[PDB]
């Protein structure tokens, strides 16, 4: 009879984990604060791992890789990729970015516009986009003066705006694939078959944020054509493959897919040495949501890397089945819908 | 020269001195009577040793120490054990019922009934003392008497010694060797009114060295002796650049210069590798570079703690054995390139290495196996306050419900020294965010 | 990688290596505390004699 | 030579006394004419805690025997230990306290009470450095609930930095012998509420229902009930009697098991309680020393929260295997363990097991659980009180009503209290 506790009311892939687990029959559930636990779902926000690992004759398992912020923060991950040698200044996959401070507040100020003159004076496409983790808030501009005075006005990033994107047809609308992936306590990298594909319902025009940004929340409060050519702008691996041999003459694996798992073991690799718990006190694994672009060259690039992430409706059962199998089960053993992506530790 | 004095309180002070005593007079060469063949200066000299022992007429070389507890049972052992010969009785201080377990106890009710006795003790052999360098003071936090009584000796030496340096060698408490449930309460009290009094504390956690017994010396439930003769090698490794000749750590003053730049935060980490078993008949000796990278494996660390997530403000390299600096400075660049060593902005990132060529002595018959190297890593680095944050939650707990405060305030203590002293350890965490953490 | 301040004698050396340049109360006082605590033990111990003489 | 003074008072003190210091001199290798024939030094390293150095190498008991009557005593001088005790320690009247707590308290052991607190000065006056004491008495009848409380407060009185610590029975109506027990009890616990630091609290309740349910008794004797307390005290005094790291000494334990001063009535347990040659596994010793059925108090752990716990164990077992089963109780029943005194559950470990088994555990609980025994005792109380029922019998010694109303109102304080740290 194992022992957890839940310390995130809303992580809804956990609350589907914590279900499964009770339903075992083998897990029990405790209070939050008590502290002879085998497993914490612990919270988003400041999770006490200097308080795991000191409970003798219980080892310990945390949802949550510590350290792991450095790859799911928009400014931290610009300033992982430009300073690691593994990924290198002249990584492929990344847009070209830049962390941009407010000057109410290092900074890339000078570097960013250093190249802005070179693309206005190339005659080059020169539109970049404006974000930081602190949006729901983003700017799309050709200009500079605007995105800088934009920021003025918390710590953001601006990178390159992928004006060729790959539009699916009938439509001519704009895309992102959304991966989960899950690292057990060994670092295995698991990739889930199964992805998302969070389509805008309108027409994509290079001359209104509807058109451009694919957030979920975006699509349904300010698209008029929500659900029109796939359920709640959802098109999922079985439909775009299908898509991909018929239009472009190629599969998703060969054409996007391939991309997708080298990012994700380059990011990964990158910081094993940081946060693995390999010879540490207690063990934690993690499940991330990796959002890449595609363009109309099928090059796959890396926007965001999500370390809460949520589910689809349709694979809450499957995938919080299988983090139970492989991240928990593992460790915790009772009485394949991932792909195992190989590496050297 | 200039001499060091060693005080250990209660029942975790005095029997990790006693185990560090015995280590020293293996290193030294000094029999368990006091003689020392290879001291050709009979009854005096100023040699590195000659800073933790006098030396008599007839040639007995007696150490610096001062024994205390409450309970006469432990230094009883002491006055009768294989080294009885090397103390006088004036060095050995008894009383008759301890503090039991509590901090009030043993600082304000029994204390002041014994703290004139102890500082007229440690008076003598201050007065034997050409130029005193300062105190090295062994105790427990969780014991009545080695928190309670030492944080009122630590107040008085710093009076009556306003000028010597004070370092600490502290045992911080583990459950499963824990004798009570209140250690969380004297732990902090301890810490809040000895913090602006000691120089340097090299903190122990006794889970850490639980666990390297059972892991590295296969040792099912380790006892005390267990315990104290692996901490006696990390104590040795410490305190060896005061006893042998060489350059770096070589006055307590250098322990603050070299680990502590402010003054608050100095609680340095100490790690130690090889530790291996002496039941292996034949173990492949592990090179400068392997014991090195042990240095930074938490698994070896005298607390457990993930530096990985904190920054360093400094790095101290003690290794004893067949060391060289080539292999040394060959190991810290492969390390560099593999692990996650971040120090603060404002300090540079190196190590200070120190070698002693004379390999790391082991008690016969005991539990660690003599090896050709090995090294003890002091860094000072922000992660060590995880043992802060657990030990202010423990007390965080217990205190939300006053549960056996009564037996506090009855020895006279007020419950706000309580909420005080929580106070301060609330802005030690608040000092180490605000280091290491951007 | 720079290597300062090496010294050498004949039971060891030391040296520093350097990888990356940089970016109390009185006597008075303590007698006062102690004296304090005992005073209300005493206080303490009186209303207890009193309870118990009652 | 930290030394305790023992006392018993009443029939049931002194009967359970005898049987106490039978146990134990058994166990340090003395026999009745108080000497030494052991075999280990282990025997002999504490044994001053219990037992005073006379002259020709002779132990005797620190002992001090009270009783308003001589029969019990007269029993106890003429039993297997009789000769081992102080002769100068019997201390005993003529006239009894007839099961009635005001005779005991005000009249009848007042004019005894002084030369008691005599031969308890010269015990403490050779003492090299006093514990305190440890008081054996039932609360149900007169000499040792009356009498007893109140040499428990005269010597808090002359002695008000030692330890007071009580092994007390239970009155229960399966064991009873008057109706006025509700009325000795009630008024006896208000007073080691007040003037004990621990107060093992052994039911009769509990020890008739272990002797007829679990030991297959049809008919439990006082002396069957007494062999389990034999067996609980013994057990409970280990750390004392024998050298250890935990709860040593009588402070060490009240700081390790009470966190509020009024909260100090323990729930004892022994393991094992066979009805017998089989060997007792590590694992079967944790689960009964947890289990109810071998609790003292006949109070249900699961309906209340452990606020401390204080486990031994003896006998020459694995003590890896020990913290493992430890460790598993707690892990696996964390929800009776209360989350705000961490790591509340402390284990001792001693070579010398009691006599006639190779391993045995024992238990001492502080739960708020024992709420259900002081609301027992409360609820008999009020169903005769509310009439004023066999009053007469106090109220002809001095008493009024007023202080019955008063005992009344602060066992239901402790109640309370009780029920305060169980929703914590
Ligand atoms: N490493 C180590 N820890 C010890 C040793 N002895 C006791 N401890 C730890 O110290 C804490 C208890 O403090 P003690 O030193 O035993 O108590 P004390 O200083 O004698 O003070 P009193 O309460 O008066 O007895 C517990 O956490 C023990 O685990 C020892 O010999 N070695
Ligand atoms: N460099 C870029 N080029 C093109 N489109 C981009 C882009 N950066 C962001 N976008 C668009 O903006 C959308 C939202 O950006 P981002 O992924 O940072 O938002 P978010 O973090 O709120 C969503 P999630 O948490 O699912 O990643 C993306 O889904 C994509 O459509
Ligand atoms: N366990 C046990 N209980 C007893 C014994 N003798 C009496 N009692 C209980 O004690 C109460 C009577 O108290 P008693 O000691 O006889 O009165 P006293 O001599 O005036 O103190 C009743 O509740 C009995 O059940 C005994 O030998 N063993
Ligand atoms: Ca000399
Ligand atoms: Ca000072
Ligand atoms: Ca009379
Ligand atoms: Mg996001
Ligand atoms: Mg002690
Ligand atoms: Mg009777």
């Amino acid at each position: 009879m194992y022992t957890f506790v839940v310390r995130d009311e809303n992580s809804s892939v956990y609350a589907e984990v914590s279900r499964l687990l009770l339903a075992t029959g083998q897990w029990k559930r405790l209070r939050k604060d008590n502290p002879r636990f085998n497993l914490m779902l612990g919270e988003r926000n400041r999770l006490p791992f200097g308080r795991l690992g000191h409970e003798p004759g219980l080892v310990q398992l945390v949802n949550y890789y510590r350290g792991a912020d450095k790859l799911c923060r928009k400014a931290s991950l610009v300033k992982l990729i430009k300073t690691s040698p593994e990924l290198s200044e002249s990584c492929t996959w990344f847009p070209e970015s830049y962390v941009i401070y407010p000057t109410n507040l290092t900074d890339e100020r000078e570097v960013f516009l250093a190249a802005y003159n070179r693309r206005r004076e190339g005659r080059e496409g020169n539109v970049w986009i404006a974000k930081s983790s602190a949006g729901a808030g983003i700017l799309i501009s050709s200009e500079a003066s605007e995105l800088l005075d934009f920021i003025d006005e918390q710590v953001h990033v601006i990178q390159k705006y992928l004006e060729k994107p790959l539009l699916l047809e009938p439509g001519h609308r704009k895309f992102d694939i959304r991966s989960w992936v899950l690292v057990d306590h060994l670092y295995n990298i698991y990739l889930y078959r199964e992805g998302v594909l969070r389509t805008s319902s309108e027409p994509y025009n290079s001359a209104d944020k509807t058109c451009h940004l694919t957030n979920h929340c975006i699509q349904k409060e300010y698209s008029k054509n929500y659900g029109r050519y796939e359920e709640g702008n959802e098109m999922f691996f079985e439909e775009f493959n299908q898509y991909l041999m018929d239009a472009l003459n190629t599969t998703l694996e060969n054409s996007i897919l391939l991309q997708i798992k080298h990012i994700i073991r380059s990011c990964l690799m990158c910081i094993e040495p940081a946060i693995s718990t390999k010879h540490l006190h207690y063990q934690s694994f993690q499940l991330f949501g990796f959002d890449f672009m595609v363009d109309e060259e099928l090059k796959v690039w890396l926007i965001e890397v999500n370390g809460a992430p949520a589910c689809a409706q349709k694979l809450y059962a499957e995938l919080c089945q299988g983090i139970v199998d492989v991240a928990i089960s593992s460790v915790f053993p009772l009485a394949s819908i991932f792909i195992k992506l190989h590496h050297h530790h | 020269m200039r001499e060091c004095i060693s005080i250990h309180v209660g029942q975790a002070g005095v029997q990790i001195g006693n185990a560090c005593w015995e280590l020293y007079c293996l290193e030294h060469g000094i029999q368990p009577d006091g003689q020392m063949p290879s001291d050709k200066t009979i009854g005096g000299g100023d040699d590195s040793f000659n800073t933790f022992f006098s030396e008599t007429g007839a040639g007995k070389h007696v150490p610096r120490a001062v024994f205390v507890d409450l309970e006469p049972t432990v230094i009883d052992e002491v006055r009768t054990g294989t080294y009885r010969q090397l103390f006088h009785p004036e060095q050995l201080i008894t009383g008759k019922e301890d503090a039991a377990n509590n901090y009030a106890r043993g600082h304000y009710t029994i204390g002041k009934e014994i703290i004139d006795l102890v500082l007229d003790r440690i008076r003598k052999l201050a007065d034997q003392c050409t130029g005193l360098q300062g105190f090295l003071v062994f105790h427990s936090f969780g014991g009545g008497t080695g928190s309670g009584f030492t944080s009122l000796l630590m107040e008085r030496l710093s009076v009556d010694y306003g000028k010597k340096s004070k370092l600490e060698f502290s045992i911080y408490p583990a459950p499963q060797v824990s004798t009570a449930v209140v250690e969380p309460y004297n732990s902090i009290l301890t810490t809040h009114t000895t913090l602006e009094h000691s120089d340097c504390a090299f903190m122990v956690d006794n889970e850490a060295i639980y666990d390297i017994c059972r892991r590295n010396l296969d040792i099912e439930r380790p006892t005390y002796t267990n315990l104290n003769r692996l901490i006696s090698q990390i104590v040795s490794s410490i305190t060896a650049s005061l006893r042998f000749d060489g350059a770096l750590n070589v006055d307590l003053t250098e322990f603050q210069t070299n680990l502590v730049p402010y003054p608050r935060i100095h609680f340095p980490l100490a790690t130690y590798a090889p530790v291996i078993s002496a039941e292996k008949a034949y173990h492949e000796q592990l090179s400068v570079a392997e014991i090195t990278n042990a240095c930074f494996e938490p698994a070896n660390q005298m607390v457990k703690c993930d530096p990985r997530h904190g920054k360093y403000m400094a790095c101290c390299l003690l290794y004893r054995g067949d060391v060289v600096p080539k292999d040394v400075n060959a190991a810290i660049a492969t390390i560099k390139t593999k692990r996650s060593i971040q120090f603060v902005d404002w300090c540079p990132t190196g190590f200070k290495v120190g070698i002693n060529y004379q390999p790391p002595t082991v008690v016969p018959g005991g539990d660690l196996a003599k090896v050709q190297r090995a090294v003890c890593m002091l860094s000072n680095t922000t992660a060590i306050a995880e043992a802060w944050a657990r030990l202010d939650h423990k007390f965080d707990l217990m205190y939300a419900k006053r549960a056996f405060v009564h037996w506090y305030v009855g020895e006279g203590m007020e419950e706000g020294e309580f909420s005080e002293a929580r106070e301060d350890m609330a802005a030690l965490e608040k000092d180490y965010e605000e280091v290491g953490v951007d | 990688m720079e290597v300062i301040e090496l010294n050498k004698c004949t039971s060891g050396q030391s040296f520093e290596v350097i990888l990356k340049p940089p970016s109390d109360p009185s006597l008075e006082e303590i007698q006062k505390k102690l004296e304090a605590a005992e005073e209300r033990r005493k206080y303490q111990e009186a209303e207890l004699l009193k309870h118990l003489a009652e | 030579m930290r030394e305790i003074v023992h006392i018993q008072a009443g029939q049931c003190g002194n009967q359970i006394g005898a049987k106490f210091w039978e146990v134990i001199s058994d166990e340090h290798g003395i026999d009745p004419t108080g000497s030494y024939h052991g075999d280990s030094d282990l025997q002999l390293e504490r044994i001053n805690v219990y037992y005073n150095e006379a002259t020709g190498n002779k132990y005797v008991p620190r002992a001090i025997l009270v009783d308003l009557e001589p029969g019990t005593m007269d029993s106890v001088r003429s039993g297997p230990f009789g000769q081992i005790f102080r002769p100068d320690n019997f201390v005993f009247g003529q006239s009894g306290a007839g099961n009635n707590w005001a005779k005991g308290h005000y009249t009848e052991g007042a004019e005894l009470v002084d030369s008691v607190l005599d031969v308890v000065r010269k015990e403490s006056e050779s003492c090299d450095c006093l514990q305190g004491f440890q008081l054996t008495h039932s609360l149900g009848g007169g000499t040792g609930s009356g009498m007893g409380t109140l040499l428990i407060s005269k010597i808090r009185e002359e002695y008000p930095d030692r330890i007071m610590n009580t092994f007390s029975v239970m009155p229960s109506p399966k064991v009873s012998d008057t109706v006025v027990e509700p009325y000795n009890a009630t008024l006896s616990v208000h007073q080691l509420v007040e003037n004990t630091d621990e107060t093992y609290c052994i039911d009769n309740e509990a020890l008739y229902d272990i002797c007829f349910r679990t030991l297959k008794l049809t008919t439990p004797t006082y002396g069957d009930l007494n062999h389990l307390v034999s067996a609980t005290m013994s057990g409970v005094t280990t750390c004392l009697r024998f050298p250890g790291q935990l709860n040593a000494d009588l402070r060490k334990l009240a700081v390790n098991m009470v966190p509020f001063p009024r909260l100090h009535f323990f729930m004892p347990g022994f393991a094992p309680l066979t009805s017998q040659y089989r060997a007792l596994t590590v694992p079967e010793l944790t689960q009964q020393m947890f289990d109810s059925k071998n609790m003292m108090a006949a109070c249900d752990p699961r309906h209340g929260r452990y606020l401390t716990v204080a486990a031994i164990f003896r006998g020459r077992m694995s003590m890896k295997e020990v913290d493992e089963q430890m460790l598993n109780v707690q892990n696996k029943n964390s929800s009776y363990f209360v989350e705000w005194i961490p790591n509340n559950v402390k284990t001792a470990v001693c070579d010398i097991p009691p006599r006639g088994l190779k391993m045995s555990a024992t238990f001492i609980g502080n739960s708020t659980a024992i709420q259900e025994l002081f609301k027992r005792i409360s609820e008999q109380f009020t169903a005769m009180f509310r009439r004023k029922a066999f009053l007469h019998w106090y109220t002809g010694e001095g008493m009024d009503e007023m202080e019955f109303t008063e005992a009344e109102s602060n066992m239901n304080d402790l109640v309370s209290e009780y029920q305060q740290y169980q929703d914590a």
